[PDB]
């Protein structure tokens, strides 16, 4: 239980210290600070396919899955965490059939990511700054 | 991979001389009151560390567990290294600091041709901007290996760099702040008891 | 193409068209009309290599396609610099498509939903719903469509009288099917007209003769065969023959023939319906 | 309008810097910009998914297609198998008329240049001058600011001197009146030779050199890939030829004499 404990999390970009996850009308984004319920995040792992589960604290029987338009959102009916530095993950993709293991990115714009969708793009390596996040135990 | 706890303790590991080649019991240990030992790993503190060390299917093996100081009833956790964390053979990671300058670290320097292992990290927040680090042993010479740590579950390891001599190195690398290495030291030349290293970050 | 009006069509859906809806101000697939609101000015911007698409809106001209961030929702909105707005072309020269891409996020582009009829943004794939045709409004006008011209001051005169005779004058509106006229489109760049009811029957001016024209069959290569239509309000236009770069009234009338008076330079027209 | 013609690939980037295949091993790079068959390209479209290829044109290997290996982030080509990662999808940016150039496997990649270690990623789509490139003709792209004019050997041409203008057949002298820059203009899409404007077909050959004239205008179509022609555009039925083809010191340049000889062919060098 050392490696993500499950509970309360903040998840926020590497690019603002200000920016927390917020799912609006379906679509998450990083909003200000607002001391709300919709910022906050609950962690599970479970075993049954050995993988972790982002869902909403204000929105309860929602876990953060895939569409296929390329971008994220949270469903009520699996993700593969890398951590590469301190405070710094990378949710991987679980299927890697017949393509590659595709990860959560984010488009900025000389350090700029105000009202940015996350997509899922495909990924290689680490290197890539406009990848990972930032979970916070709150 | 063998710890205990949160490393509060350090840990020896020690493999009987002649065991294996006598009664067996699949799945069961058969002890055959053997008391020669042959030392592999381990330090005499209170350090932070972990060993990772190749153990073979046949040898029986003791543990040395130093005399505890707070009964906060302590735990030994062996887990099978399946993954990348099989260049760190017969060694013990020592978890280590905090802003810049020269910081020295001390510990029992092993034989020659073995394996100690320091893990550390790099002060400062969020790719991001790099810091200078150099690192030179005082007394002993030894070859050193970098690496960068990655926690996937189990700890992928990737190389950046090799084949660096120690014992007053002028060279310099640059390092992401923020982030956790491994440095693999082999001692090439024993000229001291203790082996005694410095960081320094810029 | 700076500062051009075109029209955008799903390539999956020939028969689906961008339109505006009134009032509201969100944009949707909808069938083949003939009304401003299916018409769209790109706009070049060499400052950051942009494309900005206006409306031809009459009511509010100043509506432009905004994304609406982070929201899947594209609709009409002001123009205030900013970058949710702007759009960036490729042209596949493969296949003539046209793919539309969110200037903000490079990787999302336009995505039709013909099940919920929309434009959403999706990432970009092997697929015929993210592809679009754009084309100038007047080529995909009259590309292929049975309409009917009419004259100015005159709601109740059409162009038309028989089958034996090949003679084209002014008439009253009936429905007929002599009457109405099939505009047809590539490699000459030119219009050609038919006859609904005269089959094989195509435009025809007589080099020879004056002012008067007729009705014939194909002649393969020739001048006097196919026509120009040119843009002048925004629904009027100017037929004119290509061996000079035009069609006028009679001066003052049931029974007159329009024949062809003078060059560019009255003279105009209006498109209806049958 | 692109189908089985020879294509040259250049980096915003980097005006110089042009697509090279380095013989022996399959590696494309950014090796300056050279001239030859190694930087030469070919389109072909597959009338079956709307995609198309690049064909490397070499003369020891010509099924060198560009391919794309597992996604490990290179590019490196093989051989030809027609497979889906095979072909290559090509977008026109009508905005700045730039290309980009897409996998068929998957559009969300596109060609990237780090001009760091000459090389080329496949990354996803950015706003930086990297992502795109420039698809040009391998007779208009060297042809813009090349410089030896010969027939079918080491001779080449010189406008007599300076005080007068004609032309003559020498060796190479190192003279700077021997240098004819080969410029295109994209006005009218045609050729212009100066020295340090052809006008001609103005008293039967009257070759010189002298506008918005249509006799200075001239035209380069290949026949060897190496050997080429100049046509004049007014009149387009006559060809840069020689009076009678002997390779003397001395020989004044003719026009017409559209049979195709080896004295109406021309090879353009670096010098």
């Amino acid at each position: 239980r050392t490696f993500l404990p499950n509970g309360n999390y903040n998840i926020k970009s590497i690019f603002s210290g200000s920016l927390y996850l917020s799912p609006v009308s379906g679509s998450l984004t990083f909003s200000n600070e607002s001391s709300a319920n919709n910022q906050k995040w609950n962690v599970e792992y479970m075993a049954e396919n050995r993988c972790f589960k982002i869902s909403n604290v204000a929105e309860p029987n929602k876990y953060l899955s895939y569409d296929n338009f390329g971008f994220i959102s949270l469903d009520s009916l699996y993700w593969f965490p890398i951590k590469i530095a301190v405070n710094t993950y990378i949710m991987l993709s679980l299927n890697k059939v017949n393509e590659l293991d595709y990860a959560w990115d984010i488009y900025d714009t000389n350090e700029n990511i105000l009202s940015q969708p996350l997509l899922l793009l495909p990924n290689f390596d680490i290197y890539n700054s406009n990848q990972m996040f930032k979970l916070e135990k709150i | 991979k063998i710890n205990a706890q949160n490393n509060l303790p350090s840990l020896k590991i020690y493999e009987a001389i002649g065991s294996g080649n006598r009664n067996f019991q699949s799945g069961n240990l058969c002890d055959d009151d053997i008391k020669a030992i042959n030392y592999i790993t381990g330090f005499d503190s209170n350090a932070k560390s972990y060993l990772v060390v190749l153990l073979n299917k046949d040898k029986n093996y003791y543990i040395r567990v130093p005399q505890t100081s707070s009964n906060i009833e302590n735990q030994i956790k062996f887990k099978r290294e399946e993954g990348d964390l099989r260049n760190l053979m017969n060694s013990s990671v020592n978890i280590i600091l905090n802003s810049t300058g020269a910081h020295y670290y001390t510990r029992q320097s092993p034989d020659v041709h073995d394996y100690i292992s320091y893990e550390f990290t790099i002060p400062g927040n969020f790719n991001k901007d790099t810091s200078n680090i150099r690192l030179y042993t005082s007394y002993n010479q030894g070859i050193g290996t970098l690496f960068r740590v990655t926690e996937t579950i189990g700890y992928n390891l990737i190389n950046i760099q090799q084949n660096l001599n120690l014992l007053n190195s002028t060279k310099s690398i640059r390092l992401l702040n923020g982030a956790i290495y491994i440095l693999k030291v082999e001692v090439t030349e024993l000229n001291n008891y203790n082996i005694k290293l410095h960081i320094d970050i810029t | 193409l700076n500062d051009k009006i075109v029209t955008i069509s799903c390539k999956a859906n020939t028969d689906l068209f961008f339109y505006q809806v009134p009032g509201n101000g969100n944009v949707s697939l909808f069938q083949q009309t003939r009304n401003y609101l299916e018409r769209w000015r790109i706009i070049y911007d060499s400052n950051k290599a942009a494309y900005k698409i206006k409306s031809m809106n009459i009511y509010n001209t100043n509506l432009v396609l905004t994304w609406n961030a982070p929201t899947h929702n594209i609709s009409a909105q002001q123009d205030s610099n900013a970058d949710n707005q702007y759009w960036l072309l490729l042209k596949d020269i493969g296949n003539n498509s046209f793919i539309i891409a969110s200037y903000k996020n490079p990787n999302l582009v336009l995505y039709a939903d013909t099940v919920a009829r929309n434009l959403k943004l999706s990432t970009l794939n092997n697929s015929s719903y993210i592809k679009f045709i754009i084309e100038d409004y007047v080529i995909s006008d009259f590309k292929n469509f049975t309409c009917r011209i009419s004259p100015i001051l005159a709601g109740g005169k059409v162009v038309q009288v028989s089958m034996t005779n090949l003679a084209v004058n002014l008439y009253i509106w009936n429905n007929d099917l002599n009457q109405k006229w099939t505009i047809i489109y590539e490699e000459k760049a030119a219009y050609q007209f038919f006859n609904k009811i005269l089959s094989n029957g195509v435009l025809t001016w007589i080099f020879s003769d004056g002012n008067t024209v007729r009705v014939s069959s194909s002649a393969q290569n020739n001048d006097a065969q196919y026509w120009l239509i040119n843009p002048v309000n925004y629904d009027r236009y100017t037929i004119t023959n290509l061996r000079d770069k035009v069609l006028d009234l009679y001066g003052g009338a049931d029974g007159t023939t329009i024949q062809v008076f003078n060059s560019n330079g009255n003279q105009i027209w209006t498109m209806s319906n049958p």
